[PDB]
């Protein structure tokens, strides 16, 4: 019937897609490690060929009816192939949407603010970022924070208004309620019984987990406010929100750069093995050999010989221009590579472990059909990458490698410093991510008319994040669009769920490893049972619903935030003891 | 009945997925003379010893040889996995065996050098439900051998006949040629004696 013809069609598609995808990936790799005009031309040609093939195959796939297909693997492949996207719009509307997207990207990339004192124009990178990351001058930070939003966001406001309308039209053309519902379609599971998951369930689950996250974040917020009152007397209310321009970066997405102002025990130095690595004459190859040994110790496979002779592990010195962003590449047909400009530092050590975890995930699901070769959903890959870095940083793993002395002493003040630094990065970014995505969902849905976009932006900031703007902004501003992911049309909730997944995976493996003690001291090295448990989920790829894969690794099919609170419990106790003579919480009435 | 190892010393050694197999019976093997012609770098035996291999009688003596870089010796180990064992060569441990990795000295001129070292990275049947990988049996050949006989001129190159797909990897030969020998003994019982 229809299923047999669809099976024939999918066999043909799978046979023909391999070579084209591989050639496009190889051209992209050759451009990225060797920047020349001819390489750009070759990369563009390969991408054009792949795009033409994929468009023709999607057009052919749309003729088959999903309701007639019984097998779920074929149904998933056909549903992936039958999505039109912007092609559901008319040609004029699609051209207008592309023009708007390119204009917003260019405005973000080339925006500049003119410093009155020195007659110098600063771009966001590196000019304004250096001020927000390192300045302790209230006025200089205020100048940068206000100038970026006045110079760039006011240009993006009308473009973003047009972009919202066009994307809603696109989403309704593909049988979605709106563009946010379209984005939330990533987590949707249908026709699987107890494993089904709707698009509204995602919003319900996010709200439920954030309500549980709130008390720890309030303790952290009070501690940070009390610390910052020493650096900025007369600028910070003891019972109010934090001013938005004193949070360590341009948006307050991370609180990391505040560590030097908030370290609980300044006299105790952190663990850093860089000097020990320099004393023993390490190089990048040895770092990656150690990462490979770590993965072998938990019964994962070795790297391939092609991985060793085709990767770019150090920055070349032969006159080639490269990009030094660490990436893991799955080109296809057994070709796995890593691009990284490795230095001899502890951070590069952790990054090597993280990227080799990406490679291991890519290798596990290599037998799946092409359209199903990815993580279970958009948050799985990065969580898998993060747990390896969690294991690699513990003193146990470093003492086993000889990077610490055998008689190394672990005092609890060093541990509290480490936990506070982890919290500044992990706990502090969750309310930001949640608030941003909630605002975008309400804008796409239409619950916020454009006459109140900014009004609802700062009302939510004060009430969910405890952050207050230093200057009031009317509807000529577009503050959310001054962030990269908003201006480049990227969904943001992946950064939330990934966090929830991370500590769910870690705690599940540490129990399989029979770890005794606190969760933040867990190292899963030399535990083959934990490796097998991880491989059970990794081999699935995207051929099963993500709830089934989650139940495979952790034993339940739902997102839970209790493992995260279990990771930070000693810090939670210390914080509640430190804030005993401080106000916990904020008011939404005080303003700078 | 002197044993003749001459065909192994003549010609070009093949790639690993197309390894050469020589069976000897009713022979008198001068193993030391054979091994003295190469600069031996690795000699690992299973169920036997290197000294015990060069002594005693066997019913049959099998030698599987191919061109193989010694720097890949880790992928040719008992219990090791990966593409080499899966798609190119699986060592059969149902009998005493010995794996020898050696280097060809510039003295020997009858052994001509291949252009590249080569191996297969995958061998599978295609379908709508993914790849059905085909694995080597212990001591057997790959089912993608006929496809791989076409040849490979670039890294990660595929040959398909419609129901079978194979992908190959090549890299140039630099310096002296390196080879791998797999020696197996099966054991009337005094056909092959020292
Ligand atoms: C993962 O496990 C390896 C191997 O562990 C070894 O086998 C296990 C089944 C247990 O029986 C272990 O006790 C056993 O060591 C660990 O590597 C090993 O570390 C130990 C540290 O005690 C090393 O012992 C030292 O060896 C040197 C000689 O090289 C002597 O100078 C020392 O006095 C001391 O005995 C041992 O050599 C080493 N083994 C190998 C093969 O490297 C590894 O540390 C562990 N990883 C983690 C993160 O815990
Ligand atoms: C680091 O740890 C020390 C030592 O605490 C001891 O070791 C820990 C690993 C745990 O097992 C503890 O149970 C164990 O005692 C901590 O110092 C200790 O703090 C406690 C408070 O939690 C102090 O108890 C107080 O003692 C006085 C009497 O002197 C009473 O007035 C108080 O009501 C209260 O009972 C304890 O005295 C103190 N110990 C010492 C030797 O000073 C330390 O707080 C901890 N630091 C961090 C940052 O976690
Ligand atoms: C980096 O790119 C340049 C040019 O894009 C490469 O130079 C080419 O090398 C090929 C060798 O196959 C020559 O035939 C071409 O004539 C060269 N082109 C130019 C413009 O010089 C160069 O080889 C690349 N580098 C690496 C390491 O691959
Ligand atoms: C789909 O078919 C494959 C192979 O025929 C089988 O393994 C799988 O269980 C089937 N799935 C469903 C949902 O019918
Ligand atoms: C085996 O060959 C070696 C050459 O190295 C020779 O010395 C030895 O006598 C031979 N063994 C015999 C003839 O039994
Ligand atoms: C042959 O190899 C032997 C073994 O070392 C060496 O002595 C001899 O010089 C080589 N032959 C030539 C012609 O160099
Ligand atoms: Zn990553």
């Amino acid at each position: 019937t229809t299923e047999e013809q669809a099976k024939t069609f999918l066999e043909k598609f799978n046979h023909e897609a391999e070579d084209l995808s591989y050639q496009s990936s190889l051209a992209s790799w050759n451009y990225n490690t060797n920047i020349t005009d001819e390489n750009v031309q070759k990369m563009n040609e390969a991408r054009a060929k792949w795009s033409a093939f994929y468009e023709e195959q999607s057009r052919m796939a749309k003729t088959y009816s999903l309701e007639e297909i019984q097998n779920l693997t074929l149904k998933r492949q056909l549903k992936a192939l039958q999505h039109s996207g912007t092609s559901a719009l008319s040609a004029e509307k699609s051209k207008r949407l592309n023009t708007i997207l390119n204009k917003m990207s260019t405005i973000y990339s080339t925006g500049k603010v003119l410093d009155p004192n020195t007659q110098e124009c600063l771009a966001l990178e590196p000019g304004l970022d250096d001020i927000m990351e390192n300045s302790r001058d209230y006025n200089r930070r205020l100048w940068a924070w206000e100038g970026w939003r006045a110079e760039v966001g006011k240009q993006l406001r009308p473009l973003y208004e047009e972009y919202v309308v066009l994307e809603n039209e696109m989403a309704r053309a593909n049988n979605y309620e709106d563009y946010g519902d379209y984005w939330r379609g990533d987590y949707e599971v249908t026709g699987a019984g107890d494993y089904d998951y709707s698009r509204d369930q995602l919003m319900k689950d996010v709200e439920r987990t954030f309500a549980e996250i709130k008390p720890l974040y309030e303790q952290l917020h009070a501690y940070v406010r009390a610390k910052l009152m020493h650096t900025y007397p007369s600028y910070i209310s003891p019972t109010g929100c934090l001013p938005a321009h004193l949070l360590g970066d341009m948006w307050g997405r991370f609180w990391t750069n505040l560590y030097s102002l908030t370290v609980p025990f300044e006299h105790k130095p952190s663990i850093d093995v860089t000097e020990k690595m320099e004393n023993q004459s390490w190089d990048a190859e040895r770092i990656f050999k150690e990462a490979e040994k770590f993965f072998v110790s938990i019964s994962l496979p070795y790297m391939t010989q092609g991985f060793w002779d085709n990767s770019m592990l150090t920055e070349p010195g032969d006159g080639r221009k490269v990009v030094c962003h660490p990436t893991a590449w799955d080109l296809g047909k057994g070709d796995f590579r890593i691009k990284m400009c490795t230095k001899v530092t502890m951070d590069d050590f952790l990054t090597a472990h993280h990227e080799m975890g990406h490679i291991q995930y890519d290798m596990a699901y290599a037998a799946q059909p092409y359209l199903l070769r990815n993580g279970a959903n958009e948050g799985f890959h990065e969580a898998v990458g993060e747990i390896m870095s969690l294991s690699a940083a513990t003193p146990h793993y470093l003492k086993a490698l000889g990077l610490l002395a055998p008689d190394f002493h672990e005092d609890n003040e060093t541990e509290i410093n480490f936990l506070l630094k982890q919290a500044l990065t992990i706990v502090g970014t969750l309310p930001f991510t949640y608030m941003l995505e909630k605002w975008r969902w309400m804008v796409f849905k239409g619950e916020i008319p454009k006459q109140q976009w900014m009004e609802k932006w700062w009302e939510m900031k004060r009430e969910i994040v405890g952050v207050v703007e230093p200057l009031p902004h009317d509807e000529t501003y577009c503050d959310p669009a001054c962030l990269f992911h908003v201006a480049e049309d990227y969904s943001f909730i992946r950064y939330y769920t990934r966090t929830i997944y991370q500590f769910q995976f870690h705690e599940a493996l540490c129990k399989t490893a029979k770890h005794e003690g606190a969760l933040f001291k867990c190292d899963i090295s030399n535990s083959t049972e934990a490796g097998q448990r991880l491989l059970q989920m990794l081999r699935l790829g995207k051929s099963e619903p993500w709830t089934l894969a989650l139940e495979n690794i952790v034993g339940i099919k739902t997102m839970d935030v209790k493992p995260l609170l279990n990771y930070f419990e000693p810090l939670f106790t210390w914080l509640k003891e430190q804030n005993r003579n401080s106000f916990v919480g904020w008011s939404t009435e005080w303003t700078p | 009945q002197e044993c003749d190892f001459t065909p192994m010393l003549t010609g070009t050694p093949p790639p690993i997925y197309n390894f050469k197999r020589l069976v000897f019976t009713n022979c008198n093997y001068n193993l030391t003379k054979l091994l003295s012609l190469f600069q031996v770098s690795e000699f690992s035996c299973h169920q036997v010893s290197p000294s015990s291999l060069a002594t005693g009688c066997y019913s049959s003596l099998t030698v599987d040889y191919f061109a193989y870089s010694t720097d890949m010796s880790s992928y040719l180990q008992p219990g090791s996995a990966g593409e080499i064992v899966q798609f190119n060569y699986k060592q059969d441990f149902s009998n005493p065996t010995c794996r020898v990795l050696a280097t060809v000295p510039q003295n020997l001129t009858t052994i001509t050098k291949p252009s590249n070292y080569a191996y297969l990275t995958e061998c599978y049947k295609t379908s709508a439900y993914g790849k059905n990988y085909l694995y080597n049996a212990p001591g057997g050949y790959t089912p993608c051998l006929s496809l791989a006989s076409r040849g490979f001129s670039t890294k990660y190159q595929s040959h398909s006949d419609g129901e079978l797909t194979t992908t190959g990897y090549i890299y140039p030969v630099t310096g002296n040629l390196q080879m791998a020998f797999i020696i197996s003994v099966q054991y009337d019982t005094n056909s092959v004696c020292p």
